[PDB]
Parts: C-alpha cells; structure tokens; sequence
C-alpha cells in the first residue's frame, strides 16, 4: 500500500515487458511441440512421458492432420470420427470440418489447428467451433459412400424419470416445514431433474474463450 | 483414347497463358519472401508455372511448388495452377514428374480432383505405359476422386490389369486391388460394375480373414466394420429383383476365396505356418478390435460356402448373365459410354476455364490497387513528414 | 492471504490430540491450510464412539445449504457424512465399499468352513 | 449389466483386466 | 523416406547481361 517514502521499482516493469516479448518471439511451433518419440514414448519438447493406457492407440492410429493432409482441399466439408467414440458409443459421433489451418514448419505436414461443427451421440450442435484434441492419435476418416451410412441416425427418446424422491431427511424437513405454515397437502415432494442433465466425459469441451455477459 | 483426341486439349491450353512474366524475377521475389519469412500469393506461383520453357525450369517449378506448400498459403493453390503444371508436364515428359508429385501427394499438394486426372490417364493410354497409369489409378482412388466417369476409364484400366494379373499377391497388393475394384466401381448401369464390386469385396474379405481387419481400412478409404463378404453376398442378393451380373470373375475369385477358407481349416501346418516374425512381441502387443459378442467372421464359414453355392446356382439359372470375359465386356461397355460423357465434360470444363481467368484477372486487379494505394500513402508520408 | 485461484469448499479440519482425533466441519478456501483459516464453521464430527456408543455429528443445515447454494464443493468424507445423515443420497462409493465388504465376509465364511474340514 | 456393455469394457481394459464379480451376498455372515 | 528437391539455379544470362 501507500507509505509516503515508497520506492519506484522500475525493473519490475522491464522484466514484465521483456518476458512477454521473449514469450511471443520464442513461442513454439506446434510441429516440434507435440512431436513424439515412438520408441521411448516421450516428448522431446516438454520431456513428458505418455500415460500407459494411451500407448497402443499411439502406435496403431493416426492424428487428424495425418488424415487431412492427403485430402484434396485439405478436407473441407468432410466427416471425421474418433476411435474412442466408435468403441464407446454406438450412436454416430462425428466432426464436420469447417476450417483447417495446418502447420507448415512440419516436414511431413502432420500438425495444425482445426474447426467445425460437431455431432455427438447423434445430436447436432448448430455452431462452428475449434476442434479439441487434434494431436491425439485416435482419429479416423469416413469414406464418401459410407458418409450417408454414418450420418444415418435412429432417433430414440429418453426414458430417465423427470422427477425423483428427495433424500430421506430433506424430504422430512420439507414436509414438516409445510405443516408449520398450514399447508395440509400430502402430495409427495419431488425433485425435478430437467436441468440436472450433464454430458458424458467423452463430450469435447470448447477451447474458445468465454464472452462475459 | 477418344476423350483426349476428341476433346481438343492442346488448343485450349495454348489459348490459356496470358501473363507475360519472367522466371528469374519471380524466383528472386519468392526467395526473398521466404528469406524474410513472409507469405507468398498464389498468383506468383501460377505465373511461375505458366512461364516454364524447359525441363530445368520444370525442376524449378517442382521445387517452388514444394516450398510453397510448406508456406502459410498452402491451402490457396487454385485449380488452374495445378492445371498449368500438369499441362507443362504434358509439353515435356508428362509420364514421370506428374506421377511423382501425385505419389508424393502431401508434400507438393497438387491434389487435382478434376477432369485433369482423366486427361493424364488418356495421355497414358495413347502412349501405352501401363504400370504408371496403374499407380495413377491407385492415387485417384486414394483421393476418392470419382464424381466423373474417369471411373469407367479407370475401371477399364484396372480390369485390363485384372487380366494382366497372374501372380501370387501379398497383403498390400491384395488390399490395393480390392480397393481399386471397390471404390472405382460405383456402377449401377451395368453388371460389370456390380461383379467388380463382388471381386473387390471378396479380395478384401481374404485380406480380413487371413491377417486382420485393421490391415484393410488402415490407410484406405474403407470402413472398419467387419462385414465385407456379407456386403458382396448382399450384392448377389440384389439379383432376385435385378437382371445382371458379370459373374464369371465373381465365380473364379470367390472360388479362390472359398478354396483358401476351406484349405486353411483342415490343414493348419500347410496354410497358417507362414508367419514366424515375432511370437512374444505379437502376443504382448496383441490388440483386438473385435468384440466378444461380435461373432468373428471365421466362425461363419459354413454359411458363406452355402450362400456362394446357393446363390451361384440361382444367378446362372435366373439372371443367366455369365460373362465369357470380364476384360473385354467391360472394355466394350466403357468404350460405348465414353463419347457422350466426353460431350458432357467439354461443356463444363470450358466454363471452368473462363472462370479461372476471371479469378486471375480480379486478383491482379487487387494487386495493382493495393500497390497504388501503398505508393500514394508512401508519397504522402515522404513529401510531408510527421512521426511521433 | 491473496491466492491465485481455488474455490470455496466444505471439508474437515482435524483438531485433536495424539490418538484422539476430532473434526471441525468447515467452509474454507481451497488453497488455505487444513487446520488454518476458514470462512465459516459448519459442524463438528467426533469419530471416536462415546459412552453411549455414538459418533456425534453436528450439522448447521441452514448454513450448509446456503454455501452449497453458492457453489462450494464438498470433500469425499463430508459427502459420506451428509449421505449418512440422509441430507444427501448415499454416496456411490459407500454402497460399493459395502458390497465389497459383503463379498469379503462371504469368502472368509467359505474359507472358514474349508479350513475347518 | 447388459452383456454387450460388459464385453465393451472388456475390449477397453484388455490385459489390465480382473475377475468379473457377480451379485453381492444379501446378508453378511459372521466368523 | 522422401528427399526434397535440390536448390534451383533459375538464372537466364541472356535476359540480364
Ligand atoms: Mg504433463
Ligand atoms: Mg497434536
């Protein structure tokens, strides 16, 4: 806070500026960043090792831009799916590519940021978005003829009861609370789950920064 | 053959190059932009590819197209520039470098999804050169390029090679062939398209049963779903309501399949003894794509053998469509359908040719407008100087 | 003290003396020390069974749901406590551990009649 | 659980698997 | 394995003397 003799620290500012600058200038190309040593299963850049459960899927499968580099327009309007989704969810889960912006420092051109519109468990989101976990090796491309076989969706309704009992004590508290104010109605108190809907963990999160309203 | 000659290719391409540029000036401007690490217009490249007089300058074209596809604008290559490069190769050798940039694919980033593939293929047919036309077929299939009936042109070719096949095919060869039968055959017009579909589904079925399902779809535009033989037998089920199958080679190949599936069962040491590579590494790294409930295809063999024996008894007795040769009959078919399809392509490809010129014109206009604005603001800042 | 991040939470502070534990149920910042500063005291839980064979838990229910209503987070053991009380459904892990316990009793029953033979 | 789901898990966690467990005993016996 | 094309010499000594 304010004490009348307080010294003017200059270098505090200098280091902020200089650090931000050396950050922007040395900001790593994601070509080298997610680069992976397949023998040791170790990132050169971060020195990080990959989790045991991801090993096989790393050896045997391909990252997104590995399947998008050999596409003619670099794969616009194409449908893409993820191995994990195919194993867990029997309903269709795909990404439709809106933009693709590869990273060219790469000799083999395997890396880059993507965008699109997502269908998960058959439900479709109405907006464009940046796709998440591109660098992963789970990615697969669906062929043109099979496109209309995957996009084929059998629409089924949801059977989970809209309401459930309150937990035993809480129910008692509510009962007694309404007896006290002279409400005689013995209609069971019910807990309404309409807004308690949550997406399974597989559902990809938006990388886009939030606009504050 | 009819396509190329009757299309008047050379006249249009000679008519196309309007630009009047220099190769050394473009090379220095480019090299400069890559030195300072900045982007490069697709215009400079289209120009540089238009102005090539020599094989050496085609080498230089290759180099600068590479070093362009490794630059920020690599998605901005248009069709007419790719076209220019193909036609320049047609001016010189056409049979080497175009095939090398197509097989390289990803590096050079030509990706001519177009009538251009048809063009290249015809320029192979005229001059013979089978094997290289085959590889180009494979790459047109890998890019899954058929909205055009290059398919027939390719189906034709593949079926030529289909007779040119007497050999013992390895894993990747069998795969390649299955894919070149399947993805090119879309044809509902004829029996031959359908029985080439049968051929493909059969070959890929062999690939599956012998090695693994993963071997099939790995890099190929195919589906990971295990049923394949079932898809073929479904196409043979379509014959109850439909006239035609071509159906000699369906017989022959599905006979070879049924014979290897049979022979593998009683003789374990004859059929399955061939993979010695690593037992401990393959047992430890063993992965299973298939579920426990999924009913592995190897357990369905008694049904398959029945269907192919039931269905082949029906088809020949009902459809009566047994072909005496697939090679020749297909050849006749696509040679018959060829001319009208040409006549339909000529109309479109022309409008594309004018469109591309409109685009180039607009873009040069933008170049000029920009440069003039930059010169006016430069004169305004140089004549009267105000800076902080 | 000023922190970078972290959320409001309902946890157990551990008071007590060696071998005789005691807990103060507490609403605290997440990043601050276990026994340290807190926002509000909520309840107490005494693990050791008393003269009457009871573990005493105290919950200020009104304030608890005031904070849950501000989006405070619960610790797994506080979850287990509320659930036990019946103010929350049973925590799945309570149920599961119960089942595991049952199967252990079963296998020790069989092992007992197998060793007796 | 449904058998399709059990097999699905089995595919996911393969080799890292453990012995499948059945229904819990209803009441718990003593020593 | 792919080997990139060697650096071009694009000089025409007739245009610039
Ligand atoms: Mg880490
Ligand atoms: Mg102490």
């Amino acid at each position: 806070m304010a004490r009348k003799k307080v010294r003017p620290r200059l270098i505090a500012e200098l280091a902020r500026r200089v650090r931000a600058l050396r950050e922007q200038r040395e900001r790593p190309r994601d070509s080298q960043r997610y680069a992976l040593d397949y023998e040791t299963m170790m990132r050169p850049h971060s020195g990080n090792r990959l989790p045991m459960r991801a090993w096989a899927d790393v050896r045997h499968e391909s990252r997104l831009l590995q399947l998008l580099n050999r596409l003619p327009l670099f794969g616009l309007g194409r449908l893409v799916t993820r191995k994990s989704w195919l194993w867990q969810h029997d309903e269709p889960c795909y990404w439709r590519l809106t933009r693709v912006r590869p990273d060219y420092a790469a000799e083999n051109l395997d890396h880059g940021k993507a965008w699109g519109i997502l269908t998960f468990k058959g439900k479709t989101e109405s907006e464009a978005r940046e796709i998440e976990q591109v660098m992963y090796h789970d990615w697969r491309l669906v062929p043109k003829h099979e496109e209309e076989a995957f996009t084929a969706f059998t629409l089924v309704p949801e059977d989970t009861p809209l309401s459930v009992p309150y937990p035993p004590l809480l129910r008692a508290m509510i009962l007694a609370q309404r007896q006290k104010y002279g409400d005689t109605s013995t209609e069971e108190p019910m807990l309404n789950l309409e807004r308690a809907r949550i997406d399974p963990w597989d559902y990809p999160a938006k990388l886009e920064a939030k606009t504050k309203t | 053959c009819l396509l190329s000659a009757a299309y008047v290719d050379s006249h249009k391409w000679e008519a196309r190059d309007k630009e009047d540029c220099h190769l050394a000036d473009l090379a220095s401007l480019m090299d400069k932009t890559y030195e300072r690490k900045l982007p490069v217009s697709s215009l400079t490249i289209s120009r540089f590819v238009d102005n090539i007089a020599s094989r050496e300058d085609i080498d230089h074209a290759e180099y600068y197209l590479y070093k362009f596809r490794h630059s920020p604008n690599c998605w901005y290559l248009r069709d007419w520039t790719i076209h220019t490069w193909i036609r320049q190769c047609l001016k010189y050798g056409a049979q080497d470098k175009a095939l090398y940039t197509l097989k390289n694919k990803v590096q050079y980033g030509i990706f001519p999804d177009n009538y251009t593939f048809n063009l290249l293929m015809d320029y192979f047919i005229k001059k013979e050169n089978y094997k290289d036309a085959l590889s180009v077929v494979f790459e047109i299939m890998m890019q899954e390029a058929f909205e055009v009936p290059s398919t027939q042109l390719l189906s034709l070719y593949v079926l030529y090679h289909c007779l040119a096949e007497k050999t013992d095919l390895s894993w990747e060869e069998e795969r390649n062939f299955g894919a070149s039968l399947l993805l090119p055959g879309l044809k509902q017009k004829n029996s031959v398209g359908l029985s080439s579909q049968l051929y493909g589904y059969a070959l890929l079925g062999k690939v599956e049963l012998q090695q693994g399902l993963r071997a099939v779809y790995c890099n190929m535009p195919l589906l990971w779903q295990p049923g394949y033989l079932h898809r073929a037998l479904q196409v043979m089920e379509k014959v109850a309501s439909s006239p035609e199958d071509g159906q000699l080679c369906g017989e022959a190949l599905d006979v070879l399949d049924r014979v290897l599936k049979a022979v593998t069962a009683p003789a374990q040491g004859t059929s399955e003894e061939q993979p010695q590579e690593g037992e401990e590494s393959q047992r430890s790294e063993e992965l299973v794509e298939q579920l426990d409930v999924e009913e592995t295809e190897q357990s369905k063999l008694p049904q398959y053998l029945e269907r192919f024996e039931a269905l082949r008894s029906k088809l020949q007795a009902l459809g009566k469509v047994e072909s005496e040769s697939l090679l020749t009959l297909s050849t006749q078919l696509a040679k018959a359908q060829l001319p009208t399809c040409e006549a339909e392509d000529i109309a479109v490809y022309e409008q594309r040719l004018q469109q591309w010129h409109g685009e180039r014109v607009r873009l040069i206009q933008r170049e000029q407008e920009q440069r003039e604005r930059a010169r006016q603001d430069y004169e305004a800042r140089r004549a009267a100087k105000a800076s902080a | 003290r000023a922190y970078r991040g972290g959320h409001l939470t309902i946890r157990l502070a551990l008071g007590g003396c060696t071998n005789r534990p005691f807990y103060r149920i507490v609403a605290a910042h997440s990043k601050c020390p276990r026994d340290g500063r807190f926002v509000e005291q909520l309840g107490s839980y005494d693990p050791l069974p008393n003269s009457h064979g009871e573990k005493l838990v105290a919950l200020n229910f009104d304030r608890i749901r005031h904070w849950i209503g501000c989006g405070a987070h619960l610790s797994k053991p506080v979850e287990k406590l509320l659930g036990l009380s019946g103010f929350y459904p049973l925590h799945p892990m309570m149920i599961t551990n119960a089942e595991r316990l049952r199967r252990k009793r079963a296998r020790e029953v069989l092992l007992a009649s197998q060793k007796t033979d | 659980p449904p058998e399709r789901e059990l097999s699905r898990l089995r595919r996911l966690y393969q080799g890292r698997l453990r012995e499948e467990s059945g229904p819990p005993p209803e009441l718990m016996p003593e020593v | 394995a792919f080997q990139p094309p060697p650096k071009p010499v694009i000089v025409d000594k007739r245009r610039p003397q």
